[PDB]
């Protein structure tokens, strides 16, 4: 406790700050718990060692500088810990997580532990490449402005032949969607090897683009068992001249993700990030890591898109959406933002809303996320009674109807449904969709 | 069950899937730019109204994205009528061209708007 | 429920079987919860899509074939789900986890979810390389038989100069320890760049080996921010001719780990695996993934050593230790082994016991783990009153004393302390250690 | 002068700061000379260009925030200029020198100019490898 | 003095000759100062060393062979020094400068020192590649004859997005300019990464070329922090099939410049050289190196274009312009040419006039530089009231008007303004420009 | 504020931005060549009057740069009328071709002049 609980400590602008939600074992006071978290995540040794005298350990120790009770919770506190800049490897998210989160969660004096937020100092931020492209560049490359982008996940995820998969891709895109997507599970399997899929999806997306005149893309999943296999897939995507590839950053890992992110920057490929496995870690309020921490890490490692849930708790989501897109976000406890975060011009990441959404959610999604977002409609497109193309048309029309209405000053929250119903009067495709889903 | 058309169904991004804008709704979209302090500008193209690939094929490279600027961005514009007036003058000079209205957000330092305002006969 | 709860289903020897600990939301019956887990982790779509008619979805769906209540728990069941072989990419742990665990944990009908065990069918096992070397080969290479191996983590982890670090390494090894180790946090940082560390540690280990005549090793941490950086570190280790490197498989990721595992096989390097970040995922009984699942995954991806906790619940640990070392382990619920697991000659992994242990724990550790294990003593060596070398001597003597006693038929459980005290009568180093720690 | 001499400006910890020893041509006051050094080493254009309206130039301009006379020297001042972090390429000394020193030294309103010191902010320092080894490792 | 002041020495055709402007400390006579410059820049040792007896130092010493007072200057002389051919590494400008200028400027017996000119012997000239292409080849490649080439620097230099930057590029080129240019400061920064800039500039220049039918180029700045980064940028330019790249030779350095020059020759890329930082060295008459020395060095290292100032002292500029373009230039003190210089067919370099110029300077620039030059109009194009295209048209028309007039026998010096005003009567674009600038 | 045209505004390098040359100013340009001792020659093209890229795309490579020579360079020409006479004969035979006058400087050993002298109707 003496060495690690330092309530008088003034944080340095170069310190990495962590906000831990600590649930001590009964009988362990706050201060000791917080001191334990700091020691266990930095120096701290169960027994005295003579080697400590060869260095100045105060220069390397973690410090619990502040503790505050959690409202309405039995024996739970938020402990703030500061880690000096020197403890971390430059440009390595892998090392950042290993140092802060690699050991403490198993400390016996704690019954549970959750990392809620991290303040990444700008001096450390400058050591990462960040997104290969980012929001602004992506919009400029694709030439798409003033509206959320639209995508669609191809289903069934497993079972279709590569050609039948490409057929679904073409029908979706030609109807007005900007992107189609490989499911996170779709890598390379017996009934559909990756190369065949890349090849047919390329034929499909080029045909749709030629037909409509609008730029199209398909998130070709490059997630693989080894770095070598992953790179082989990214390289073929480059050879095909397509605009975007995909990676499951948590199951693939941060080391592989950073490699992919760097290659994408060097080759002009946009990178879509899927958060498969996140709920294993970020779901329970008492133990794990909140998604906002995983989101910050991805912005550093690199990605142009990242799945962020559907919303339709709101405030928490909007909070981390700001952290992904903005250059500076002030502390705001009402939105789960524990530290003010600056990004010193590191590009923003496009949040991707997905999960059982359909035409009727359009006004809400446009309202909540705004223009800079990607709305993904899997079953919402492929479940339309007339097929993929009209399904895509219904989604594109619904979205544009909402955008126009918003731009004219209409309140999307008050009159969303009115806006949609009005559009059904002139769009048969949309009318048909509205009949099936509400 | 209607089948989505294949022929002559080329689109022009934002707002192109809605019925053609009337002068009134066209003025409302321009008011949206002004109210947000975005600078309006006009672009026209006579030869290639859609994206294609002639000079290169690497990821993210496409030809036909840049159209040609009608005069200059209307910095200090305060009235939507100013913009629609230029639209009219542009159309007068290039009735064979596609014309779109774009907006620049000097604060975000990027182009932020782009919607088709005029299409030649048969488009 | 109709399509996914299949209590009459007989599993195929090619199926991947999962045992989930399901905690449904109040009002959601067992069968529906189990059906939800199967659907959400395989096919299942919130809305009907016409594309499903182009395939035979019964061939690709996950099936909840069995459900059983959890004893003494409020509204919690163990649901068994079978996944067909065709859903997975060969040799890819990344794809295996993405498919099974990438989506379900966030299902709203569940209040919590934990993956307890997986039955990896032998046809899928044969698609992985497994450990680069394995228990038997490692013992043959190092020429060490009939006793647990001994290691020591160098501390402080951060702060020492590369040369002072190497000095500690030499003093530890010359005393009788087989290995010294880089902390999981030690990658490449301002005060100690990786190459300088590799170089001095090499000088230290060669000097210790020359002095004692016994083969020595130092787990050189290759964990890095990108695949490229990780490979650069492994390559220099190869150039130095040293025997072992290290990787934090969870923070680095499975994709990077498999790449490293393959390189180690091709270059004769042993691979030590650190489980940093595991408790973020495997600690709470209600949500996450049990360590045994993470252990099986590592045996497939590849590693020669893996940290497995200290013990001194016992039975659960011994259960997954068998899963890491043996070729066949029968179902045994009393040890948390939910499925019989065969490995078709995939090499075993050496479990590494570490965490606040010292001389007095020696009889217990030898007894519980047996000969095939690595006992790590960080502070237990560097905290000895006379220094690292005598600290190492005390640990080596204590261990050999226990081994001899066991071999003579003495009961380590009954007379462990007697065995140690007897040795202090002739070993000053050990006597001194015993004075400090009990 | 209006845009570039900013005596009220508080430097940011991310700014690169330059201390220039300015010798103006006779007839050119300190403030204008300092403003000239800042403009000529950052934005500044001899004629107005419409493209400037597509960005926020205050975010990229150099600022002469302080000026002080040189003791015992005829018409010579030390002018302090701040450059925002965003103007520089990470890890590139070549770009750092090109931006600060690539153009100003030939400005006609100045009879001479000397760069005396630079404050390299820690956020920019972290983008360089620095010495391959350094004093301690070498020993 | 005895060994180094050799007024009777007859220079060899293989000697490198240097003309130094020496300002001795008060009390130091001319002969001793000149001898000091020669010794300090060649052999010369403060103390006698026995090793000198193992060689014939007269074969390697520098010799001050001539001294002459400077007119109208207090205590200042021009000292001529000869350096034997054997002192220099073949093809290395880096070594040439290190040997002559690496040490003397700090000699305490001197109060100041300036290198005014160097006579590069033809035997040393033949060891360099010289310009990758040169004036004649460049004109043949671009198919442009009988007039100065026209360029435009895009501004603001920092702040525009890569796409907005490309937009300005297209509007400039389509109006009649041959080239657009990256500012020397524009390499790769937060708001505009290099690859995005190269890509959009390529789309813009190809569109302008297709529209007008005339070949277009954009100096893509390849200046970077390392040789590797610089090469990566040059390689992408090659991949895009564009005609010209750029390098800041003084800030990048001679070693990197020569590498780039060789690559450009091997890949058919024209190379534009920016002289950023030159005034730090060549401005003061008393100390430094005159630009003519820096110009000769660039012609040897290699470059197709080089910025040479605007003129509108004239004679000095015309003097070094001859040194950059011609094959042989006779000694001419009235133009600062201290030595006769031959180039044995090493290609000439196109001088680039830039700096606050506009339409009204056209007659003067055409008259002074002639056809073989590049006239750069940054604000002179982007500041036109009607925009970039009409701004370009005004410059192209003004230039062609001057060329035609000159060709018809009109005196550009006497009737320049008349020629421009005459053109405004039929060119609205030009009329508008003339209203804004005079 | 005039907007620079997009359609049919193809150019032909030196002197192409000035009003078409009259026979008189055309004769003056030819006199410039002769006075400098440069050899005049005529080139014509019927198929591709502008630069394009069909056979290759590497840096510095373009198709359409070479046109076809009308007879031979007029070595020893002393009268501009000789040149304009050939221009007339060339036009007579190829009224559908673009014709330009080029000059060679045997001393500098390179082509040094090139300006359009005739364009087919509508160019
Ligand atoms: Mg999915
Ligand atoms: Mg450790
Ligand atoms: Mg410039």
């Amino acid at each position: 406790k003496l060495t690690y609980y330092t309530p008088e400590y003034e944080t340095l602008d170069t310190d990495i700050l962590a906000a831990f939600r600590v649930s001590p074992q009964p009988g362990v006071p706050p201060e000791e718990a917080g001191a334990a978290v700091a020691a266990e995540s930095s120096t701290g040794t169960w027994t005295t060692v003579w080697t400590d005298g060869l260095t100045n350990l105060d220069r390397y120790k973690g410090r619990c500088y502040h503790i505050e009770p959690v409202a309405g919770e039995e024996n739970q506190y938020i402990c703030y810990v500061a880690y000096p800049l020197d403890l971390f490897e430059e440009g390595s998210v892998t090392n950042m997580f290993t140092s802060i989160v690699g050991n403490v969660f198993g400390f016996k004096a704690l019954r549970a532990l959750r990392l809620e937020d991290l303040r990444i100092p700008v001096a450390y931020v400058k050591t990462f490449q960040g997104p290969p492209h980012g929001i602004q560049v992506e919009r400029d490359k694709l030439n798409k402005y003033g509206r959320p982008l639209l995508g669609c996940t191809i289903k069934p995820k497993l079972g279709l032949s590569a050609k039948n998969y490409g057929r679904a891709v073409y029908e979706c895109l030609r109807g007005g969607l900007d992107f189609t997507k490989d499911d996170e599970n779709v890598n390379s399997q017996p009934f559909m090897r990756w190369r065949d899929r890349f090849l047919f999806c390329a034929e499909a997306l080029y045909k749709a683009q030629a037909e409509t005149g609008e730029i199209k893309g398909h998130y070709l999943n490059a997630t693989a068992g080894t770095c070598e296999d992953m790179m082989k897939r990214a390289v073929f995507a480059r050879e095909l001249g397509v605009p975007i590839v995909m990676h499951d950053y948590l199951t693939g890992g941060f080391t592989a993700n950073t490699t992919l992110s760097h290659y994408c920057r060097d080759n002009g490929l946009l990178l879509h990030i899927h958060r498969a496995m996140h709920a294993v870690i970020d779901r329970q309020k008492n133990h794990g890591m909140h998604f906002r921490v995983l989101a910050k890490a991805l912005r550093l490692s690199g990605g142009d898109h990242i799945h962020s849930g559907t919303v339709v708790e709101r405030d928490i989501t909007l909070g981390f959406v700001d952290l992904l897109r903005d250059d500076y976000t002030e502390k705001d406890r009402s939105r789960g933002i524990y530290f003010t975060q600056s990004w010193v011009s590191t590009p923003g990441v496009l949040p991707v809303a997905s999960g059982g959404i359909h035409v009727w959610h359009m006004p809400a999604l446009t309202e909540i996320f705004g223009d800079d977002s990607v709305l993904q409609f899997g079953g919402g497109t492929l479940g339309h009674p007339w097929g993929n193309a009209p399904g895509a048309v219904a989604n594109r029309v619904a979205l544009e109807a909402c955008v126009q209405a918003r731009n004219e000053g209409r309140d999307l929250a008050r009159e969303g449904n009115t806006i949609i119903r009005e559009a059904t009067k002139w769009s048969p495709e949309l009318a048909a969709a509205c009949e099936v889903w509400k | 069950m209607q089948v989505w058309p294949i022929l002559n169904l080329k689109k022009y991004e934002t707002l192109s899937y809605l019925p053609p804008l009337t002068t009134d709704q066209l003025a409302r979209q321009v008011d949206y730019l002004l109210n947000n302090k975005w600078v309006p500008c006009l672009e026209f193209e006579t030869d290639h109204g859609f994206v294609y690939r002639e000079h290169h094929n690497s990821p993210g490279y496409y030809d036909g994205r840049y159209w040609t600027m009608w005069k200059l961005p209307m910095f200090g514009c305060t009235d939507p009528a100013q913009v629609l007036n230029e639209l009219e003058e542009c159309k007068k000079e290039y009735p064979n061209a596609f014309i779109r209205i774009i907006g620049f957000d000097s604060n975000r330092e990027v182009q932020c708007i782009s919607f088709i305002a005029y299409k030649p006969a048969g488009y």
